[PDB]
């Protein structure tokens, strides 16, 4: 859930950053 | 035509939709699907017009080709969100899916996992039929530019052997 | 709206929404998907899980209205079955203004069939039938099945075992295009018949105080509707006219009756008119009504499977309900001794005080 709702937030501003997370944790 | 096909480009490329189909909700996911279907049809229809023929056959193939790849990617996973997502995708965008034979098998073998039973799970049933249900679909028009061809002289072989 | 994974048309699917159907069985998402395409249907499903509607969405599908062109024939056993059938096609037909259906059963003039069916303004695209009056029409050449595209057959055990009703159907069978739909349905296909949380009380008590015992009861439980079960149909009618006459609205159903009568008052009592019923063991299987919350077992049956088939009609699909039981004889405690071995279920003894409402809402 901690992984839907941070992706939630970061949909407006980091957006074409995305092809790291792969179903895993966020890649930073 | 020339930034049009390239925003579309860096649209579908780029590893986005995959992503972005487990983040949204229900309801979100559908919109998007409605907007995958619009895109799609218009531009299969420019396509069968004639109208794009120099090189925008392999661009468009390639286009269908890593959706595919992308659908058949989320579509398997361990989660609920992505697999409701994933399904309701679907349930919208096979209405125009005709694109290479191989694709629409790929995807049925894709979606026929049949896992433990579930609510996804019975849903997913309708959705691996009334999409095999096409079987009309287009699979020359590609190309035989690669060594494909020489594939293809190979299965129609085995064929002629097998008429036998 | 899961008829809108069928990709069926959208009147249609407005139709079948305000129906009520929001989520199909088992039976209906195994078979219409198949018989949309026009193949023939051989169905054996448990009665009542929604067999009508297969076939019934499936020929809304499929039809392409044309004036005066029938395509879509169906024969059943009965007259008000035939009846329930139209009404079917009609709840099912609100959105689709140009199919006009019609049902042919005995006992009306022919001249008058025959005569509707000349009408522009009644020509039928679908037809639900008789296997009987609808032969007399065929062979009179009072109805023409040149056109026919969709052949269904409900009951089809019954329809093929009595040698009439088969001739009758073969007859109507042959008068019709051989390149059509063909779909037979019935909950019994024998292997001899083109490419198919409920609360158990009882009260032990002697039976001069059980008319003021209930005139206590129906006073002081709080209920939607109440059903009485009877050993015989006069003590049954005495107990409904003394309800009545006590200010409390009961019908009454049991056989001894014309049918007539018992559908009409049946009817009646399921759309919520009155608040207490009273019925034999003639409603003992079969029967289906949401609302009754409170069962009071006026005499017991003789064996356990009726007792449970009593019992039944009260916390339908696993709902909350009530019952309560009368004890006045030996055989009472022998069965209600008997109940608890082969049910599992322990029926305590109803308390003086009462039982709080909401153990049974």
């Amino acid at each position: 859930i901690r992984q839907w709702q941070t992706l939630r937030f970061l949909r407006s501003r980091y957006l074409f950053d995305f092809d790291k997370v792969n179903e895993k944790t966020g890649v930073d | 035509t020339e930034n049009l096909m390239s925003i579309l480009n860096t649209c579908i490329t780029s590893n986005i939709l995959k992503t972005l189909l487990f983040c949204c909700t229900s309801s979100e996911a559908g919109n998007l699907g409605l907007f995958f279907t619009d895109v799609l049809k218009k531009l299969e229809k420019m396509r069968l017009n004639g109208d794009f023929n120099d090189q925008a056959s392999r661009k468009l193939y390639e286009w269908h080709s890593v959706i595919t790849e992308q659908v058949i990617d989320l579509l398997s996973e361990k989660n609920y969100m992505s697999i409701r997502n994933g399904i309701e995708f679907m349930k919208h965008v096979t209405s125009v899916f005709p694109v290479v034979k191989a694709h629409i098998q790929l995807v049925y073998t894709t979606l026929e996992e049949n896992l433990i039973n579930e609510e996804r799970e019975d849903i997913k049933l309708p959705s691996s039929a009334l999409i095999g249900h096409l079987k009309a679909r287009l699979k020359d028009a590609l190309e035989l530019d690669e060594f494909c061809t020489l594939t293809e002289e190979e299965a129609e072989q085995k064929r002629i052997r097998e008429m036998e | 709206t899961g008829f809108k994974d069928f990709l069926l048309k959208p009147e249609l699917s407005r139709a079948i929404i305000d129906c009520g159907f929001e989520h199909p069985s088992e039976v209906q998402q195994h078979t219409i998907p198949q018989s949309i395409h026009g193949t023939d249907v051989l169905c054996q499903a448990k009665s009542g899980l929604g067999k009508t509607a297969v076939f019934v969405l499936s020929t809304l599908q499929q039809l392409d209205p044309v004036p005066g062109e029938v395509a879509v024939v169906v024969i059943c056993n009965a007259r008000e079955l035939a009846y329930q059938i139209r009404n079917e096609y009609l709840r099912f037909s609100k959105y689709m203004p140009d199919v006009k259906t019609a049902v042919f059963y005995g006992g009306t003039p022919i001249s008058k069939d025959a005569e509707l069916l000349k009408n522009k303004d009644t020509a039928p695209h679908i037809v639900v039938a008789t296997p009987g009056r609808l032969k007399a029409l065929v062979r009179e050449k009072y109805i023409d099945l040149s056109h026919v595209k969709n052949f269904v057959i409900d009951e089809c055990d019954k329809v093929l075992e009595e040698l009439d009703m088969r001739r009758d159907v073969q007859e109507i069978f042959r008068a019709t295009p051989r390149d059509k739909q063909v779909m037979m349905f019935s909950a019994t296909l024998s292997q001899e018949i083109q490419n198919p949380g409920l609360q158990q009380y009882y009260i032990k008590l002697e039976e001069r105080e059980k008319n003021r015992k209930l005139a206590q009861l129906l006073d002081d439980l709080e209920f939607n509707q109440v059903i009485i079960f009877v050993k015989s149909t006069t003590r049954a009618n005495e107990l409904t006219k003394l309800l009545n006459a006590s200010n409390f609205p009961a019908i009454t159903v049991h056989g001894h009756m014309k049918q007539e009568e018992r559908i009409a008052r049946y009817k009646a009592f399921k759309d919520f008119e009155k608040r207490i019923c009273v019925s034999t063991d003639v409603f003992g299987r079969g029967i289906d009504i949401e609302r009754i919350n409170l069962a009071i077992n006026y005499d017991l049956t003789n064996e356990a499977d009726q007792y449970l088939h009593r019992v039944g009609r009260a916390g339908r699909f696993g709902t909350k309900g009530l019952a309560i039981s009368f004890v006045s004889s030996k055989e009472d405690e022998e069965v209600l001794a008997k109940i608890q071995e082969r049910f599992d279920v322990k029926i305590a003894e109803f308390p003086e005080e009462g039982i709080d409402p909401s153990t049974y809402l």
